[PDB]
């Protein structure tokens, strides 16, 4: 009965006992690093916004793009090493046009996040990557078959439907307000002001338009990033309502 | 010395006494499987298998241990499931594959070069492990009766009696008493097997021969009446 | 499609003739003080034509020199024979005209389909192939000047227009388009 | 202790001939959801309690379709249950192109079996940490198939896998006799699952969100029950 | 993968990845040793029980129903330099410490010390709650009974301050143990779901909480996001 | 059919189904990477290389801020060249699209 | 967790990446400030040297320049591989490479080739400085082993480089940014003070090394 | 951290490289000159017996291509393959553009094959380090060294191998810009003889070239014996 | 090697005012010999979908036998859902675009209801190539059917089978390898409807 | 090598062919012999694996293929195209000469690391 140093951790395809894979779970911890993501679903369109954690000042925050369009109806926002991301966004793009080219129809994004997460699922057999992905996304969008959705597509290759999510730095506790504050009836005005809320306790530093951004997606305007100035006039809305 | 720590964390190494330990583990997960014996005899062999019910939640029909590799070729293993119906699978094929070139049945020397190969294959490289399956091996050809014992090392030889898994050394020798005292009929030996096994041991009996005389050369289990004599002798 | 070539005392003197009407083709700059002009089947000779300005491009960037014609024309000559050993031979005729600034001397070079390489004083491709020799070999001499060249240019061009162009200089001061044919 | 040394891949045997990195893939099973399956004669019904991530997050499938006459459940790894399931899925689509025959369930889970113990021979690859409970119906009638990661496929009356599984085998063993004469009655059959099921519970109780059924037989392709149409067996 | 690798061979076991205090390898002479500075402003005989946990166990005391607060924090420092400082919270009549147990950044020097420190200052009804890698199942325990079987046992921080109430100075207090079996370094270990629930609705016979009500609150904390559950929400069908 | 180059734009008055139609599924694709519409110059580019590698008299019109209004015709053998004037219902393009005239 | 790329640290990082930031960090000092039409990059520079066959900064193409810090030799290989994509792009497309493009492509060779236990990263942080073709707008990016790559106002790679990005960072206004050549080329003078040569790119493929840069050496010290 | 060539060590360095580096600290020294018409190369053959074959024997010195050689530090059997690769790479040069190759690119493709060492697990870096001098119209004469790192550097006068410290830094205090061949030679053989552990710098220890006017001269035992008397060694 | 037959027959689409038709003929045929009486040359897909491959039997059935393929794997991407009649068509042209330099030869036809319930027909050149249309027949006795269609309806799906069966059964008078049968799909929101009648034996 | 620009064009540049002039369609007349003789001894080789399979079994070509592998992928050589010395004994050519051997047959695309990248698929 002596201690001793034990490496169920450091490999990947490495079993511990109890079936825990670690270095995927070690990969989640890659995520909390990432800036927040917050991210609503509801009547009206779906919300998302995402702190945008300027390194320095001097550093572009207007070309910090942590949010990227896959298909005109649906939006992913990403947390983590974005390295790794420009991998699955380059494939989810990939796939969504070819789907239109094939079949002449959107791509529905129930589908689409499983066409990416067979891609985060190829560290082993679908192998391609040594190691699982370091970043967990969270797709926003619109089909005509399921209504305004959200999906959340983890590192590990499982992707869950959630009404409000959020991921990154402060997850844990931007998660126990939304379920404190998420209802069916929220329109979409008030969950723009509610993930602004959100950003407000768990980004570190003020909250300013140079430094969040938010976006929607909307059956006549589909997916749109909001410019500085409206974000500007919802952080003085949201902090006047205060 | 049973251990050989160094030397022991890797296949297709030689310790200094020329040993490779991987095998050795690899013979010592057969010893913890069900034991299981197979008998040669004059116009067939036998099998015998105490399988250890689990449950009865199992279809008993379809719970079958004693795999039939070919018509002629009967084959049961004892050690790490995954590997036994691995090996027999392979076996599988080799023999269907003779047959389909050369239009007759795999001859069971034949056939167990083949699987000797395939499982000393293993022992050659640090990327794969051993089998760790014991095979007990046999059937009919045109030179008669053949019993054969493949080990995870790779080596087989044929044998007049074969025995494996936990309760193998009581078999073993209670085997060697039987070819001893009578150096059998197809009828007879299923009848020995039975007993063996039950002086070796909640488990069941399973019992497959064939013989050229009481099958035609083919490979039967045993049922019915058959079977309760055999429990009765046993 | 007709290109011609003429290697005055300073320079080198490049010409060649135009349901899309415009209001530059069959020519490449690969060095400010080298000109290429090639002509043969269109769209086989092109993407040639982009491939070797491409990669004396690539060399110029790379070493920050400028690589020079008598060079150019030989990478061109290796490239359009690596070309053609895996296809059937297509028809271009390329010339290179070219100003070396390390001999400060013109020079210009003609390359055939099969990828053999001239140097000439003069040459030409196509239908002025076959009687405007009689007359360039006739009239050219090897000190004439510039403005010369483009008065037997435009001699020359008048023949070829009478049994039936972009002018482009290559001197020390680099590339020259021409209204004066 | 001494564990530690020989657990680090799937091609090192411990000393006492133990492969703990396939163990460990075996243990993997209880982290997932309780799934109960149990058949007739001529019905297989399948029932399933999911999980969701958080309140706010849909409940995961666990449940799917491989054809019209069988489908499976899902308990253990995620990824590889994405894998095994649509490489399954990918053989009943392929034997109907080429050959226009519906691919047996035997025959299912056994072309699974070799795809499962590859990966307990080889340095690189992992034992997949799912198990799958296959159920369907052909021509020879009822199937409930238990496939584990380390190659082995069982055919079951009835059976449960994941986390505090044992409870509902235990009910199942209990009532062995009574649900297999439930012959022709699809919807008591059921009932006598979701109460199965239940006694593997601690806290969470059975609703139309989490609860999942599915049921196979003569008169009914492969049926997947969710959402309301679960209260009724509640 | 045809072959592995031959220069791929782990270095022994016999030795932890432990953070290095000081990058002088070779050094002879006595090391600096930890100092803990426990705030002498807590009015400890007001609290009649005492909870110590690392941080992994912190959805068991929810903010939202117990009414949490500060009192202030502990102050550790190292020169060689290091320096850490852990809050102390309380709720009712009960006293509350978090270390915030980390394998990388936090040696368990520091928690030997802090144990030290603890134990020196406290010796109320002891409460510790912690886990282990090497016990099977959850194991209740208490001064005077002890269920662990001999191969199993516990490791650091919870072994440090139950090392205290055993044996040291100010042994033989009265203590209740809880340990949930888990996995992964210090500072970084995961429970299952199942663990979770025996967690929860046990500590509950202690603490007095309505179990449903303090259940509730629990799942949510556990489940929704945080490091005890990690990827097993969704690794997992 | 017939376009032309003009202060105000560009006017157009009237197996290539695919090729066009799976040239609109690279420009998406460049129009996401880039985040910028494709130049017709490029458009122009990348098709002329195809019907080369693939030896379809196709055209290409535009209005870009850099690149402004130009026509770009594209032979069947893969041959490329501007055009101010092209000749072989009608159409204003426009920097905010196309009109329907 | 030290000794493999495909190994995350508990905590959430891969420290092998880690460790090759550190190597650039072991590098000759890098500087780049975006003006308000212009951008300018400064570097940091034996007896018996021959500087007659030496520039840190080398062009990509007319219009595109890259400068680097870290390992030299890495670098000379990575600069190949851009400057072969620009014209390949040039070749296979009729526009030049967008400054966007050029640093995604040569992030995306770091990254990729951080995707193998076989191969070490390059150790160099670009600093990739020009203007898209027919344009005005400055663009600056800047790229790392780890395939992150980022635009930048001003920023500074190698040795002595946070205290030559708090310098930046204080006297760089992104709501004031210099609006002359002079201005920004001093601001790069004086950030390079703290611790000459200068490197100045203009629209339209027009760069020119500077020379003679004592006289704003003599001003910027005497100030 | 220094049991791959692929692992970069916390402090962000190359410890296989750095050993590579160090290899080539107990070769025997090569020294470079350039003069202001021409190129000096010396070398010390540090593997001296009396039964080798001083003749005939080159291992220091290599003859790339015309106008062009290298001096050799370090492992004779790695350079051997670089060499022949860079013959092979200079010709082609000359096959496509019918000019010889510039010294500038042949370093640079050189350096290029041994930085790619230096990235692979599989392939250790090259123990070798070369003083490349040769002649091209872009630079005239020119000097250049390498590393197993992979990065060259230009140089008026250069010392690679031993002791390459002390005979740097007697460069530094004698290099003069405008010197000749000549002065180049009496300069090159009076670095080599105070930094040598031998006694004395005897011919048959010792290995000559010099690229002027152009020919490039490997010199015989012979001469070598002459000049080194001539200066007074 | 000739890889290419031919069989013969003509197929027949009708896009109603709301009704989709897709008629043919059962004979299959070689250089004048009759193969058999009773092949059927139209098929249901599901999905209210009727597809129909004239021309080379061998490439048609091929061609059917993927795209009825590709209708499951679609099935089993989109949870089940039903195909639409424009992303069949889009489907089954990468699947005719896909063999360019060795091309089926078969003039296919699919009908159905498109997404707002109108009757809805697709005509696909053997090269992928496909245009919406009202009314199309493709085959050897193609150009003898349509001209009299045009005559009559340029309806109900019970007045159009009474013209297809006259426009096929003057077909079959003048035409040998008019079949000796004629099938008809008739698609509806109801479903798909398969009726058959008799025609001249010879 | 694709384009990185667009992934369905071949890389003209960096793909030294003599420009894009040497187009895929165009690659279809070739000589008779060309086809035959250039994959003619792996056709060799596998029809001897054959052989081996139906009377030694599948266990022998596992062991031959496995072995061919093994000394392939550990060979890494970028600065010589000539066969491993194990390669030849293994395939019996330790004592036979062909003009394959005889004739084993740029400044952008011929680097090492282009085979490094190829090598590990990297």
């Amino acid at each position: 009965m002596f201690l001793t140093r034990s490496e169920y951790d450091r490999g990947v395809s490495t079993f511990s006992p109890e079936g825990r894979l670690f270095q995927v779970e070690y990969s989640l911890e890659a995520i909390k690093l990432g800036s927040t993501a917050i991210g609503i679903a509801t009547k009206e369109g779906v919300v998302l916004g995402v702190e945008k954690r300027a390194t320095s000042p001097l550093l572009e925050s207007d070309s910090i793009e942590k949010i990227v369009e896959i298909d005109r109806h649906i939006g992913c926002a990403m947390s983590g090493l974005t390295a790794d991301a420009r991998s699955m966004i380059e494939h989810a793009r990939t796939a969504a046009v070819t789907h239109n080219l094939y079949y002449d129809e959107d791509i529905n994004v129930e589908s689409l996040t499983q066409s990416v997460c067979d891609l985060a699922l190829r560290f082993g057999e679908g192998r391609l990557m040594s190691r699982p992905f370091g970043v967990a996304l969270l797709i926003a969008g619109h089909d005509a078959d399921d209504g305004y959705q959200l999906f959340h597509a983890e590192p590990s290759g499982t992707f869950y439907r959630y009404n409000a999510k959020a991921i990154g730095s402060g997850s844990e506790g931007a998660q126990a307000e939304l379920l404190n504050e998420w209802h069916s009836s929220l329109t979409l005005k008030e969950a723009e002001l509610l993930v602004l809320k959100i950003l407000k306790q768990v980004m570190e530093e003020k909250l300013d338009e140079n430094n969040a951004q938010l976006s929607c997606i909307t059956k006549q305007d589909g997916f749109k990033i909001y410019d500085n100035e409206k974000t500007a006039e919802l952080i003085k809305e949201l902090k006047e309502k205060e | 010395t049973s251990i050989g720590t160094g030397y022991d964390l890797s296949n297709s190494v030689f310790s200094p006494d020329g040993r490779n330990f991987q095998v050795e583990y690899a013979v010592k997960a057969v010893e913890n499987g069900t034991t299981s014996i197979g008998i040669k005899c004059n116009d067939g062999v036998v099998f015998a298998v105490e399988k250890l019910i689990t449950s009865k939640l199992l279809v008993p029909q379809k719970n079958v241990k004693i795999q039939v590799v070919d018509r002629h070729i009967g084959c049961v293993y004892s050690g790490l499931i995954p590997d036994g119906r691995h090996l027999v699978n392979r076996g599988r094929e080799e023999a269907a594959s003779f047959k389909k070139l050369y239009k007759t049945p795999i001859p069971i020397p034949a056939f167990a070069d083949r699987l000797g190969q395939y499982v000393q294959a293993h022992t050659l490289y640090n990327s794969v492990r051993p089998f760790g399956v014991s095979t007990i091996f046999g059937g009919v050809d045109k030179n008669g009766a053949h019993l054969y014992m493949l080990e995870p090392s790779g080596s087989y030889w044929g044998y007049k009696g074969a025995a494996t898994g936990k309760g193998r050394q009581s078999a073993k020798a209670e085997l060697e008493k039987l070819v001893d005292h009578h150096p059998l009929s197809a009828r007879e030996a299923v009848k020995q097997a039975a007993k063996i096994i039950y002086l070796a041991h909640d488990f069941e009996l399973e019992i497959s021969w064939c013989s050229l005389s009481e099958t035609n050369g083919l490979h039967k289990f045993v049922k019915g009446d058959l079977l309760q004599e055999a429990i009765d002798f046993a | 499609d007709i290109i011609l070539g003429i290697r005055v005392q300073d320079s080198v003197i490049l010409a060649s003739s135009k349901g899309i009407s415009v209001l530059d083709d069959k020519t490449r700059q690969l060095s400010p003080h080298t000109l290429m002009s090639f002509a043969g089947e269109a769209g086989d000779t092109v993407q040639f034509a982009e491939y070797i300005q491409a990669n004396i491009q690539l060399y110029s960037i790379r070493e920050d020199y400028e690589l020079s014609p008598q060079a150019v024309s030989s990478f061109v000559r290796q490239e359009l024979a690596k070309s053609i050993r895996s296809r059937r031979p297509y028809q271009v005729n390329v010339l290179i005209g070219g100003y070396d600034k390390k001999k400060n001397k013109p020079e210009l070079y003609q390359i055939d389909y099969l990828g053999t390489k001239v140097e000439l004083p003069y040459g030409a491709h196509g239908y002025s192939g076959f009687y405007t020799f009689f007359l360039l070999d006739h009239h050219y001499r090897p000190d004439m000047t510039t403005e010369e060249g483009l008065d037997l240019l435009k001699l020359c061009v008048q023949e070829l227009e009478k049994r039936m162009v972009i002018v482009k200089i290559v001197d020390k001061d680099g590339i020259r388009q021409v209204d004066d044919f | 202790m001494f564990r530690n040394n020989y657990d680090g891949d799937t091609v090192t045997f411990s000393p006492t001939g133990r492969l703990f990195q396939v163990e460990y893939a075996l243990e993997a099973i209880k982290q997932g959801s309780v799934t109960v399956g149990l058949r007739s004669n001529t019905h297989a019904v399948l029932v399933a309690l999911k999980r969701n991530a958080d309140e706010l997050s849909s409940y995961q499938k666990k449940i799917i379709k491989c054809d019209e006459h069988m489908g499976l459940s899902l308990a253990g790894l995620a990824p590889d249950a994405r894998v095994l399931s649509n490489y399954l899925r990918q053989q009943c689509n392929y034997s109907s192109l080429v050959f226009n025959r519906k691919l047996a369930v035997e025959r299912a889970g056994h072309l699974l079996c070799d795809k499962a113990q590859k990966n307990t021979q080889s340095y690189g690859g992992r034992p997949y940490g799912v198990g799958l409970l296959i159920i369907g119906y052909d021509k020879s009638g009822a199937h409930l198939l238990e496939f584990q990661p380390s190659g082995n496929v069982t055919e079951l009356y009835g059976t449960a896998i994941g986390a505090r599984s044992q409870g509902a085998k235990t009910y199942l063993e209990r009532t062995l006799d009574t649900f297999i004469k439930i012959d022709g009655n699809p919807d008591e059959l059921i009932k006598a699952g979701v109460e199965a099921i239940s006694q593997s519970l601690r806290d969470e109780s059975l609703t139309v969100d989490n609860l999942s059924i599915a049921i196979v037989g003569k008169d009914t392709p492969f049926t997947i029950y969710d959402g309301e149409a679960v209260a009724k067996y509640i | 993968m045809l072959f592995k690798q031959w220069n791929d061979l782990p270095e022994p076991k016999h030795l932890l990845d432990l953070p290095e205090i000081s990058k002088n390898l070779q050094s002879l002479e006595v090391c600096p040793v930890p100092k803990v500075e426990f705030p002498q402003d807590l009015d400890v005989p007001q609290y009649s029980t005492a909870v110590i946990t690392t941080k992994i166990m912190n959805p068991l005391f929810p903010k939202n129903l117990l009414q949490l607060t500060s009192i202030g924090e502990i102050k550790t420092t190292l020169t060689v330099v290091y320096g850490f400082s852990f809050p102390i919270y309380s709720f009712g009549k009960t006293l509350l410490f978090s270390m915030e147990e980390n394998f990388i950044s936090i040696s368990p020097i520091f928690g030997n010390m802090i144990s030290r420190s603890i134990i020196s200052q406290l010796a109320p009804d002891i409460i510790v709650i912690g886990t282990s890698d090497k016990i099977a199942s959850m194991k209740v325990m208490t001064e005077n009974e002890c269920t662990l079987q001999p191969p199993e046992f516990i490791t650091g921080f919870i072994g440090s301050v139950l090392t205290q109430l055993i044996v040291g100075p100010s042994k033989g207090l009265k203590f209740k143990c809880l340990v949930a079996p888990s996995e992964g370094p210090n500072g970084f270990e995961k429970l299952s779901l199942s663990d979770m629930g025996s967690l929860v609705d046990l500590c509950g016979q202690w603490l007095g909480f309505e179990p449903s009500r303090y259940s509730e609150e629990c799942y949510r904390l556990w489940r929704c996001d945080s490091a005890a559950i990690g990827a097993q929400s969704g690794l997992y069908i | 059919t017939l376009a032309f180059r003009f202060q105000g734009g560009i006017i157009v008055a009237v197996d290539c189904q695919f090729w066009e139609t799976w040239l609109g599924s690279q420009c998406r694709l460049h129009e996401l990477r880039e985040k910028e519409r494709i130049s017709v110059a490029a458009a122009s580019k990348i098709l002329s290389n195809l019907v080369y590698q693939y030896k379809m008299g196709t055209m290409i019109c535009g209005y870009t801020r850099k690149e402004g209004p130009t026509i770009y015709y594209v032979d069947s053998d893969g041959t490329r060249l501007k055009g101010d004037i092209f000749c072989v219902n009608l159409y204003h393009v426009t920097e905010d699209g196309w009109i329907y005239h | 967790y030290d000794r493999a790329l495909s190994i995350f640290s508990p905590d959430g990082h891969i420290f092998q990446v880690e460790y090759a930031l550190e190597a650039v960090k072991r590098g000759t000092c890098a500087v780049g400030v975006k003006g308000k039409n212009c951008v300018v990059l400064g570097c940091e520079r034996l007896k018996l040297q021959d500087t007659r066959i030496t520039s840190k900064v080398s062009k990509i193409d007319s219009h595109v320049v890259l400068s680097f810090s870290g390992l030299n030799a890495d670098s000379r290989i990575l600069i190949e591989k851009a400057r072969v994509e620009a014209q390949s792009h040039r070749l296979t497309l009729e526009d030049p490479v967008t400054v966007e493009y050029l640093t995604r492509y040569v992030a995306g060779v770091q990254q990729r080739y951080t995707q193998s236990g076989g191969v070490r990263p390059f150790g160099v942080s670009t600093l990739i400085a020009g203007f898209d073709p027919r344009d005005d707008e400055p663009k600056l990016y800047q790229t790392e082993p780890s395939g992150i790559y980022s635009s930048w106002s001003a920023q500074t790679i190698g040795r002595n480089s946070k205290t030559v990005r708090e310098f930046l960072e204080k006297n760089y206004d992104r709501k004031e940014p210099p609006a002359t050549v002079e201005e920004c080329v001093k601001l790069t003078v004086r950030s390079l003070l703290e611790v000459i040569e200068i490197t100045v790119v203009k629209p339209d493929s027009d760069i020119v090394a500077l020379s003679s840069e004592e006289i704003n050496q003599y001003v910027t010290q005497i100030e | 951290y220094d049991s791959r060539t692929t692992i970069f060590s916390p402090e962000g360095r190359l410890y296989q490289v750095e050993y590579a580096l160090e290899s080539i600290s107990h070769a025997g020294t090569a020294i470079g000159i350039m003069a202001s018409d021409g190129i000096v190369l010396a070398a010390e053959r540090k593997v001296t017996s009396t039964l080798l074959e001083q003749d005939t024997s080159t291992e220091k010195l290599y003859k790339l291509n015309d106008k062009i050689a290298v001096a050799v530090a370090g492992l004779t059997a790695d350079a051997e393959i670089l060499i022949n690769t860079a013959r092979i790479h200079a010709q082609n040069y000359l096959k496509t553009y019918n000019e010889d190759i510039p010294v500038e690119i042949l370093v640079r493709r050189l350096s290029d094959i041994k930085q790619g060492y230096t990235q692979h697990g599989g392939l250790r870096p090259f123990g070798v380090s070369f003083i490349y001098a040769g002649y091209d119209d872009r630079y005239g004469y020119q000097l250049y060294t390498s590393n197993p790192s992979g990065n060259y550097t230009g140089w008026k006068a250069i010392s690679v191998g031993a002791n390459t410290s002390a005979a740097q830094t007697l460069l530094q205090m004698d290099y003069k810009d405008d010197m000749k061949v000549d002065d180049a030679i009496e300069l090159a053989l009076k670095t080599l003889s105070k930094t040598t552990d031998s006694s004395a710098l005897t011919y048959d220890r010792l290995e000559f070239a010099t690229i002027r006017k152009v020919y490039q001269k490997i010199f015989k035992p012979q001469e070598i014996k002459d000049i080194l008397v001539k200066t007074g060694i | 090697f000739n890889p290419y037959g031919d069989n013969g027959g003509t197929i027949l689409g009708i896009a109603g005012e709301d009704f989709a038709v897709l008629a043919g003929d059962t004979r299959n045929i070689t250089d004048y010999s009759i193969n058999s009486r009773y092949e059927p040359k139209v098929f249901d897909c599901g999905d209210n979908i009727v597809m129909s491959a004239n021309g080379f039997a061998a490439d048609g059935d091929a061609l059917v036998k993927r795209f009825k393929n590709s209708v499951k794997w679609y099935h089993f991407d989109h949870n089940d859902k039903k195909l639409s009649i424009n992303s069949a068509a889009r489907n089954i042209q990468h699947l005719l675009y896909g063999k360019r330099f060795f091309p089926y030869y078969v003039h296919t036809i699919i009908a159905g209801l498109d997404e707002d319930g109108k009757g809805a027909v697709y005509s696909f050149d053997p090269v992928g190539s496909y245009e919406r249309e009202q009314c199309r027949a493709g085959g050897a006795a193609a150009s003898l059917i349509m001209p009299f269609l045009d005559n009559q309806v340029n309806l109900s799906v019970e007045e159009v089978i009474k013209l297809v069966r006259d426009s096929f059964t003057s077909a079959t008078e003048r035409h040998i390898q008019v079949g000796d049968g004629l099938e008809i799909l008739i698609v509806t929101k109801d479903g798909v409807r398969k009726e058959f009648y008799e025609l001249k034996r010879d | 090598v694709l384009s990185s620009a667009v992934p369905s064009l071949p890389d003209t540049l960096r793909q030294q062919e003599g420009g894009a002039v040497p187009l895929s369609t165009q690659l279809n007349d070739r000589h008779p012999l060309e086809s035959t003789l250039k994959n003619w001894e792996t056709t060799q080789r596998q029809r001897q694996m054959e052989q081996y399979r139906q009377i030694f079994g599948i266990a022998e070509p596992m062991k031959r293929t496995m072995e061919m592998e093994i000394v392939n992928r550990t060979d890494f050589n970028p600065l010589s195209t000539n066969g491993s010395i194990h390669r030849d004994i293994l395939l019996n050519k330790e004592c036979s000469i062909d003009w394959e051997d005889v004739y084993p047959g740029t400044m952008v695309g011929d680097d090492v690391h282009s085979k490094i990248e190829k090598q590990l698929g990297i």
